[PDB]
């Protein structure tokens, strides 16, 4: 598993260099950058359960025909099973906000998240519309509450959204 | 292939998060030399208590002849 | 019969789509009260009622559920009482979904990760209550010859995937 | 393990002979007692947390053990505790439904006095849960499963202490 | 995208258990014929049908 | 503790502790004065913050003293404020360690069908120690709240 | 025994009894009236089974009374109509106890290398237990020995 | 195992109190040497073989346990037995830097002295092996901590004593 | 890196990051300034690191670049200074990850089969990387010749 | 386990002194015994199942451990006992061949007696089959072949007693 | 030995020793009164060999009697000779025994522990073990040569 | 074969074979003349061996040729004939192996299970194996003789 700081020095070692002022300007960015993505994880760890709820309590609404019959969020074994994994997500998601890269996400999430959904008949539509429903929920309550920097959240979310989702165009 | 009678509880750590069937923790074991050594170090990690141990198995000092 | 602490509910200040979300949770109630009777097992009533109650609590009334499968129980009684022999199995299938709904949520199952590598999960304790339980097999040293020999060959096909010495002696 | 059934085809066996007219009334006992025995475990299986729940209600709850300093004390302990009794009810209907008590010394009771000893488990209060399942069981089933009930409530307290 | 793929075959996890399933399961798991027990425990559940 | 922690890695990695463990090890041996002074300011004010948590708790949830709850008794009462209160000194001693590892060995394994077995709702206690968390972050100073607010939840994370 | 295998399989699986198991032990108690009445009737004709299913082989295989066989004067085929009884007698117990678990716990399983020890041709033990099936079948109700032979015919086949 | 922060912790968990200054004042001593304690680790660590090359070699070196019918003779002897003396200085370096003892109580102290004299191990040899850890310890770190190393390579001595 | 690290370490439990390593990260974070420089001033002076501890290493051990030896002959000697250079990288790598794991998973696992496939003296190696190690700390502050010097004894470590 | 060979070079190896003519007569004398144990090994090897057949004909047979309630009535037990027989034919096979019982009292005797008392096996009945194996392979394989079995053979007599 | 390693596999494929195995132990002990010829051989210039290998092995490397090596001074140099006493001591009881398992059990592994802790030259203990051989071909005739050098080299591979 | 075994053996291990299973392998190699002859002595008498012995077993135990029998008829005895070949074969191949590895993998896993199944005495078929070795002995020389019934033996121990 690689951070920002263990994917740069693969970067580095693969070309055999030492680091420059570039890397020195990365590492530099990233370090000032970690105090903000601390205080967002922070805040996260507290909302996580109140984040699932009504990331359920919304998708559950925009696409209705999960939790009627012939839908894969039917019964309650199937809500519990869909909103671990809605938990899952968010966990990775504050993994990777933590890490400042999302190899995290790549190598624990997403390797065989098709295999898997394919094989039990998960949608994968749904999955990443509530993914992006607590991406918005986790920037609306970081634009409410005070946090400088609000650029870094989206990312995971929107890169799990990219690796997950199947190629439209 | 000397060998040990060991007897030992370990209780599981991870039984109560887990919520997995139960089993008794108090064993009586014949352990072999070679594998005794990480057998013992599993026990004292998982935080077992070995209360007896005794080398049932070859005669001590033996400096050939030994698997 | 036993009313704990209930109120009725207005139908107006509670709300159309709650009202509807109540309406089918009673008819799916029945429906799958009947399909746990043509199966003989309430282990379907099991899984889908044990976490029922918290995720069910946040905007419906647990009371008012209560006194509604009981008036459920009751009414299915009254209207079949046929016999005594057939009456006691509808009887104790709705008490099994009245004490499985009143069970609050238990711990769900976290599967530690065995070291670093190695990422740790959770299950839910629905998903382990229908899904074909492996039976385990723990040689205790003063057991009988039949279940010895059974725990043996039960370890022999897990060592060699079949009962080698059933096969080929 | 064995049954009566069982219990009685060894106790023919150890002499070699066939079924006596001893054999043949207490197997009708036995059958006139089964379909009791099958009630008694369905109406425990039911409501079998609740038995435990009053059991460890009126029999471990306000207690010093409870209380820091005992072996009830910690949540992790408490988890423990009842996850035990609730085994024993399941060991005690295993036993009450098999109808012979070889189940409790060759299941639970193979190595837990001194494994509890080694835990520093308290054994007498450990007694007085199992008298607590006892009495609440006896509530539930009645007196006269309750007592059968009781005797391999007894031979595991016996065993344990 | 995801660079490899593991292989996705069919999975069938069983949603409830029945008094067939269960018994059937119990002789296929144990890997032995339907005994004594097995074939009551389904000749009272048909009967009982 | 922390120290917990460094020892039970090296040993699971068969080795000595490394660098950045140690400089981990420094910086908590540097803090240990502010998680000093924080976990005696809790046990000097204490009282307070249960106060006013079990208020807006009960003032949040009017089921528990209303018919068909758990604490019509007074003895019940003072079993939900003796828990208020190890649950407020499990805080303090964690805040002591540095990590979560007091709070989870002494009140989180298993704490959920613990509650199960009593029939106490468990969201009902994490808005209860959320309260508790709100109590002790208004009693105490901006850096100290910031300090031990991620152990309220952590225990709200284990909890639900 | 039904209920030996119920328990085990109960705890194999670490659950309570199921309403279908259950449903079996009702069954199983109710059909215990008709298999010792089963039990009755063969220990009330027990001998003419030995003594017919004897003289039947006799007959069929004279093989081993001869010379160059295992049954040598009267003492051998003394030990060997007492090992036919003991047999008849696992044939009881399995009806009685309504499975053939206490027949393996007896007698069903190392007979094979107990009678390769002995010299005893194992087949020859197979087919005495097959006439003493089908004697048991002309004396008693054919309707009702369907019980008994679905036990004979295990026993032979696990003898063949 | 429990760290010495957390023996006041678990001390005021079966009191059932919070802390009081005679554990606090325990805990500001803790903190005011804990810097020390986890450098002398440090170099320990990074010096941990020459602990154990000069123990043997002024301890175990020429001796009759090393020679021709001693225990420690044969090259598999003299690898189980540099082995166990890294293992040994491995977990004192643990307590150390943990300041507390439950470390080699729990881990080491639960039956290697049983495991000794089943294989017939010299137990004075072993408490004069770890006399010589004790010594090229203290000449390594100095007094001031090895004293305290001390503390706990006596705790080892009494322990297999 | 710590990072990592206190990942992987919620992650195997399967929970949330603990205040423990919310702090660890804090303190890893804020200790990233002084690192950076630690490692820019080892970058910086990487040339003549490597020549000044080459230059000390081949005065006190003139045994593995004398004839018969190693390292002898001008192409072995600018190997030997290359593999210098490679590991006072990797120890510059470290220095910025804060701790030890990109030196172990690069340059230090599989170091003695790889030398005594090469036939290099793997104390020699090691005797080369602690003046590296005096070399590189005495062109620093105390505290930064520490926490350099805190990699280079993981390295002497895994070396010898 | 420790053939002659190996069991002289150990007794060397404590005195830690090369191998004189006070340990090389023996093993001289194992040399020119080698190909008498070998084909005594052969013939035990071929007439295995016959050497266990008339032993348990001439000693266990028709006796009160083979009526019902004995200690061989049940067919398991009667193929557990022939199980343990040909196991101590063959393990005294292995120690026949090695030229010391090392293996027949540690492979067979490490807890046979205690195993034995607790499941109540006669330990006399036992000594009187190992007699009667001797006994048959001492008239099938010859006078000094069958004498040296018999070491062994009382060596697992005085094991069990 | 071969007579316990062939034990060791009869009893692992838990049935008596094949015929294969039984005639190789018969052309073992027949081939043993050779071994044991080599034996007394080697055992009457037990002290000649060591003496001309221990000079042949300071004439190769002087560097062991050189400042900067293990053996210096006549304690160390005796010690060295003792080692080697030892070592070619355990080969003459591996050509008794057969088998290189003697020599594995007592000092062949766990060497690359033994010398790491010692700081002694596994190379160059193994050119002295080879030094050994060199000189034991030479005084041997070419039979006893070819059978003791298969043992010698395994020491080499083993110790190399 | 003993080259297969000890190289499987190795292989598990994971290591070289050692001089003490190369010296059991090249005398396994140089002593192959006599077991060769053995060989073509065999196959030579392939045919009268079997005559004889089946002519014997048929004498001996008319059981087989009686009615009702196993092999009660012409083409049943003439496949009786063909499996006495058959083993007669699996000799002849561990005669040429050197090792009883041949038979085990083609003709000894499973023959009870399959003589279970097709009914067949697996006592009669050990008695077939056993004059197949009388006749073979009688017709060759003593200590082949031993030789070949060593492998005979072998045979019938694994039959009963
Ligand atoms: C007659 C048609 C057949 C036959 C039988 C035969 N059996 C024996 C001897 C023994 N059989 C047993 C077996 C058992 N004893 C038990 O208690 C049980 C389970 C209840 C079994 C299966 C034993 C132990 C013996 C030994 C005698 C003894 O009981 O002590 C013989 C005698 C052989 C002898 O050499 O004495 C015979 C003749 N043989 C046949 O060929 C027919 C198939
Ligand atoms: C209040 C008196 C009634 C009520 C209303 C209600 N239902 C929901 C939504 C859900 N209902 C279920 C129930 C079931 N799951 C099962 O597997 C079964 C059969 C055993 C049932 C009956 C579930 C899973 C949900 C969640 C899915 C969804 O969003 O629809 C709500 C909404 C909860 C919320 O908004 O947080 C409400 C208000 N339920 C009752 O039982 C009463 C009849
Ligand atoms: C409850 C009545 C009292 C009591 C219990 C208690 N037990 C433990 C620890 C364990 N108990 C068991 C029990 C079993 N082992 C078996 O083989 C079986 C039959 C299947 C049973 C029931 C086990 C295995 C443990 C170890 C924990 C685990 O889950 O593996 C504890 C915990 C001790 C601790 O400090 O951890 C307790 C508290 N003690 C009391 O005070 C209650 C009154
Ligand atoms: C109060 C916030 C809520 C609640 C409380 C309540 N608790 C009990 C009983 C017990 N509580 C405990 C608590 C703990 N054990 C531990 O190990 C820890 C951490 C250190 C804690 C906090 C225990 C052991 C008990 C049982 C002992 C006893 O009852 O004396 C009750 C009583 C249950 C009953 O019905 O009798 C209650 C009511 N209830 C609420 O409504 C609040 C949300
Ligand atoms: C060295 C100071 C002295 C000594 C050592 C010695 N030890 C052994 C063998 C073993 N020692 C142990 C004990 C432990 N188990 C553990 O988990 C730990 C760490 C906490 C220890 C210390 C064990 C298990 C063994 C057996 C090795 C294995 O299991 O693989 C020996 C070898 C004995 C022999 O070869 O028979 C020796 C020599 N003895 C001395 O004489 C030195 C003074
Ligand atoms: C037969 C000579 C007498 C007899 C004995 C008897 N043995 C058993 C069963 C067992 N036999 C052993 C022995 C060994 N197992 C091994 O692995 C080894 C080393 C090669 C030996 C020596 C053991 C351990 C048992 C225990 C259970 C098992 O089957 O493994 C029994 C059965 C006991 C029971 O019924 O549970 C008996 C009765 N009894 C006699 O009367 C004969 C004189
Ligand atoms: C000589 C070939 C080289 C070498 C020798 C050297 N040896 C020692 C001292 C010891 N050597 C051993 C090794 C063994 N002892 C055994 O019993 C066995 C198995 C038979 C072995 C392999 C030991 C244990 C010692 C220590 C003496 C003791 O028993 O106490 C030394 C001295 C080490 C020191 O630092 O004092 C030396 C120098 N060194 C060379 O350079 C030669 C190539």
């Amino acid at each position: 598993m690689r951070d920002a700081v263990t994917t740069l020095i693969k970067n580095y070692d693969l070309t055999g260099r030492y680091l420059d002022r570039n890397a020195m300007d990365e590492l530099k960015a990233y370090f000032e950058s970690g105090s903000a993505r601390i205080a967002a994880a922070a805040m996260i760890n507290a909302n996580s359960a109140t984040i699932v709820k009504r990331a359920a309590a919304q998708l559950f609404e925009e696409i209705p025909e999960l939790i009627r019959p012939s839908g894969n969020a039917y019964t309650t074994r199937r809500f519990s099973a869909c909103l671990r994994d809605m938990d899952y997500y968010l966990r990775y998601a504050s993994y990777a906000l933590i890490a400042a890269d999302n190899n995290v996400l790549d190598e624990r999430v997403l390797q065989g998240l098709r295999e898997t959904y394919n094989s039990l008949g998960v949608p994968i539509g749904p999955t990443v519309r509530g993914i992006q429903i607590m991406k918005e929920m986790i920037e609306a309550m970081a634009e409410d509450s005070s946090l400088n920097s609000t650029d870094f959240i989206a990312s995971p979310f929107d890169h799990m959204t990219r690796e997950l989702s199947e190629l439209s165009v | 292939m000397r060998m040990f009678r060991i007897t030992a509880c370990v209780p599981s750590q991870t039984r109560i998060r887990t919520q997995r069937e139960l089993q008794n923790t108090y064993f009586t074991k014949l352990v072999p030399y070679d594998n005794w050594f990480r057998e013992q170090q599993r026990i004292m990690k998982m935080g077992g208590k070995i209360v007896k141990v005794e080398l049932a198995t070859g005669r001590p000092g033996t400096n050939a002849g030994l698997a | 019969p036993i009313p704990p602490g209930f109120r009725p509910i207005n139908i107006a200040r509670y709300g159309p789509s709650n009202m509807q979300k109540s309406l089918r949770d009673m008819s799916w109630f029945l429906r799958y009260t009947t399909y746990a009777i043509v199966a003989g097992d309430p282990n379907i009533i099991v899984v889908n009622t044990r976490g029922l109650k918290e995720v069910i609590e946040n905007a419906c009334s647990i009371d008012a559920t209560i006194v509604a499968i009981q008036e459920m129980r009751a009414a299915s009684a009254d209207y079949f009482r046929n016999n005594a022999q057939a009456k006691e199995i509808v009887l104790q299938y709705f008490d099994i979904l009245l004490s499985e709904f009143k069970a609050p949520t238990p711990a769900n199952k976290v599967r530690q990760g065995p070291s670093n590598d190695i990422q740790g999960l959770e299950l839910p304790q629905s998903y382990f209550n229908a899904a074909a339980k492996r039976q385990k097999y723990a040689m205790k040293p003063g057991l009988s010859a039949l279940e010895k020999n059974a725990v043996i060959k039960a370890a022999y096909r897990q060592i060699f995937e079949r009962d080698i010495t059933k096969a080929y002696s | 393990m064995q049954d009566a059934i069982t219990a009685v085809i060894n106790s023919a066996d150890v002499q070699g002979k066939y079924l006596d007219g001893a054999a043949m009334d207490k197997l009708k006992s036995y059958f006139a007692s089964g379909e009791l025995r099958v009630r008694a475990a369905s109406v425990i299986s039911a409501n079998a947390a609740t038995i435990v729940k009053e059991a460890v209600a009126k029999s471990l709850l306000y207690s010093d053990v409870t209380r820091p300093g005992g072996n009830m004390y910690t949540t992790r302990r408490y988890a423990a505790c009842i996850r035990d009794l609730d085994y024993y009810l399941r060991y005690a209907t295993y036993a009450m439904l098999a109808g012979d008590a070889s189940i409790l010394d060759e299941r639970v009771l193979n190595g837990l006095k001194e494994t509890y000893n080694s835990l520093g488990v308290p054994i007498s209060s450990t007694v007085q849960a199992i008298q607590a399942i006892k009495e609440v069981t006896a509530s539930l089933v009645g007196a006269d499963a309750g007592k059968e009930m009781g005797v391999y409530l007894d031979y595991i307290c016996s065993g344990l202490s | 995208s995801v660079k490899a793929s593991g292989g996705s075959s069919l999975a069938r996890p069983q949603l409830y258990q029945t008094v067939p399933v269960s018994a059937i399961s119990q002789a296929e798991q144990q890997d032995r014929f339907l005994e004594g027990s097995e074939l009551n425990e389904l000749t009272a559940y048909f009967q009982s049908g | 503790s922390v120290v917990s922690q460094v020892i039970l890695q090296a040993d699971d990695q068969l080795r000595y502790p490394t660098s950045g463990e140690l400089k981990g090890i420094q910086a908590f041996l540097t803090t240990g004065a502010q998680r000093i002074r924080i976990a005696e300011t809790l046990a000097e004010n204490e009282k307070k913050i249960v106060d006013q948590a079990q208020k807006q708790l009960f003032k949040k949830h009017p089921e528990y003293r209303a018919p068909g709850g758990n604490a019509y008794g007074q003895r019940q009462y003072n079993q939900c404020l003796r828990d208020y209160g190890w649950y407020l000194r499990l805080v303090t001693y964690g805040v002591l360690a540095g990590n979560k590892e007091p709070i989870e060995t002494t009140g989180l394994i298993g704490v959920k069908e613990m509650y199960n077995s009593l029939n106490v709702p468990v969201p009902g206690m994490v808005d209860a120690v959320t309260v508790l968390k709100d109590a002790a972050l208004g009693l105490l100073s901006a850096e100290d709240a910031n300090e031990t607010a991620p152990y309220f939840d952590y225990i709200i994370q284990f909890m639900s | 025994s039904i209920v030996t295998k119920s328990i085990v399989n109960a705890d194999a699986e670490a659950r309570y009894l199921s309403p279908g198991e259950l449903d079996r032990i009702k069954a199983f108690v109710t059909g215990g009236a008709a298999r010792l009445r089963i039990a009755e009737t063969l220990t009330g004709s027990r001998e003419t089974i030995v003594k017919q299913a004897g003289d039947r082989l006799f007959q069929k295989r004279p093989d081993i009374v001869s010379p160059g066989g295992n049954a040598y004067g009267e003492e051998m085929t003394a030990t060997c109509l007492r090992d036919m009884d003991y047999y008849l007698r696992l044939v009881t117990y399995g009806v009685v106890s309504g499975d053939v678990t206490p027949i393996e716990e007896i007698g069903l399983v190392g007979v094979r290398e107990m009678y390769r020890s002995l010299g005893t041709p194992i087949e020859a033990v197979a087919q005495s237990v097959r006439e003493m099936k089908e004697v048991a079948s002309g004396l008693m109700s054919s309707d009702d020995a369907a019980e008994a032979s679905a036990y004979f015919d295990f026993v032979i086949g696990k003898m063949s």
